[PDB]
């Protein structure tokens, strides 16, 4: 069952450090692209940041330099975003996306999609 | 890249083939993806690349695309078609999505 | 004294061995449990010989 | 010269029995040279092109085979016919 297990729901204040947890099961995660996409509640959708897993590879939007910070630990196969400073800003409800894989899923899987399956949601309170 | 859907408001009866107009301001001819999304539901897989199904999604559903130009055509609607979409291109980094529309009586 | 070797030198002293008239026997390489990789760029693993 | 027009979806092959005949159509996904599930894998490789991403930029070739059969012409060119 290819799952992709996000954390709850958490209201905080700004300037604290937080650590939220998406975890795949019921695939192979090394194989698929990690795609990110945040939606604020009740509005519009922008990019806040895509990291590669594979080897933790750090490339975010121009308008998003050092704001989050994602990473994933390959033991327990799930994915953190890391916050420094909280703002208000990033109030939201946050989405973290594996890859869809429809020609030769087995071939590659990786660089396919940014939509595949997604757990009951982390809406990140920021 | 502003995406304008158009209308933000579409007032449909069961059987009313309609359309919505996704159009986009430059070339993103080949990746284009197409999203559903229930009321408090994660959005599932409409349309990717702007030309293939997605699994999971009953086959009355198609989108279409005309150059920079794109529209969500449903051409046989049903009574559980009353919902709203999005739009999302994947050619050329950032990706945007569109606005939405909602659907009332 | 290379393939099965014993040991082995450090990264910054890296010797040349210019050893001569030599018989290239891959297939133990290829098949070799010892060594738990053997990724290979410069032309394919089955045709090394 | 696609570079504009045409992205890790390209597959090519490098491990086989033999060269293929001229125009052959073969597909398989599995049975890797040495190392069915096991480190023996899938054969064919995802080329390297990314919307992020000259010689390592994505191309496209198309060819137009064509067919001089003695037959029915059926495909002829823009040439205007007089009478004869
Ligand atoms: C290298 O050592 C292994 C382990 O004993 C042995 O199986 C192999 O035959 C040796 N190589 C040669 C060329 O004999």
């Amino acid at each position: 069952q290819v799952q992709l297990q996000q954390s709850g729901a958490e209201v905080k204040k700004p300037g604290e450090s937080l650590k939220i947890s998406c975890k795949g099961s019921g695939y192979s995660f090394t194989s698929y692209w990690i795609g990110w996409v945040r939606q604020m509640p009740g509005k519009g959708l922008e990019w806040m940041g895509i990291i590669y897993p594979g080897d933790s590879d750090t490339r975010y939007s121009p308008s998003f330099q050092g704001q989050v910070t994602i990473s994933a630990d390959k033991s327990i196969s799930t994915a953190y975003m890391q916050w420094s400073s909280l703002k208000a800003s990033d109030t939201a409800m946050y989405y973290c996306a594996r890859s869809f894989r429809d020609d030769p899923r087995i071939a590659v899987a990786g660089p396919a999609d940014a939509f595949d399956i997604w757990g009951q949601g982390t809406m990140v309170t920021v | 890249i502003q995406m304008t859907q158009s209308p933000s408001t579409l007032s449909a009866s069961v059987g009313d083939r309609v359309t919505i107009t996704c159009r986009a301001s430059q070339s993103i001819s080949y990746w284009l993806a197409w999203y559903q999304q229930k009321p408090g539901k994660a959005p599932k897989l409409l349309i990717y690349q702007a030309s293939s199904l997605e699994s999971g999604v009953p086959s009355r559903f198609s989108g279409s695309e005309s150059g920079t130009e794109f529209t969500l055509t449903i051409s046989s609607l049903q009574p559980d078609d009353f919902a709203t979409y999005y739009c999302q291109q994947y050619n050329s980094y950032p990706y945007t999505f569109g606005q939405g529309t909602k659907l009332e009586i | 004294e290379v393939f099965n070797a014993t040991r082995f030198a450090s990264v910054y002293a890296w010797n040349r061995k210019r050893i001569s008239n030599c018989v290239a026997d891959y297939s133990v390489l290829y098949n070799s449990a010892s060594f738990s990789t053997f990724k290979c760029y410069g032309v394919s693993p089955t045709k090394l010989n | 010269n696609s570079n504009n027009l045409d992205n890790y979806n390209y597959l090519y092959r490098l491990f086989r029995k033999s060269n293929l005949k001229p125009f052959e159509r073969d597909i398989s996904t599995e049975i890797y040279q040495a190392g069915e599930g096991f480190n023996c894998y899938f054969p064919l490789q995802s080329y390297g092109f990314q919307p992020t991403n000259v010689g390592y930029q994505p191309y496209r070739v198309v060819v137009l085979s064509f067919e001089l059969l003695h037959a029915p012409a059926t495909v002829c060119g823009p040439k205007k016919s007089t009478n004869l």
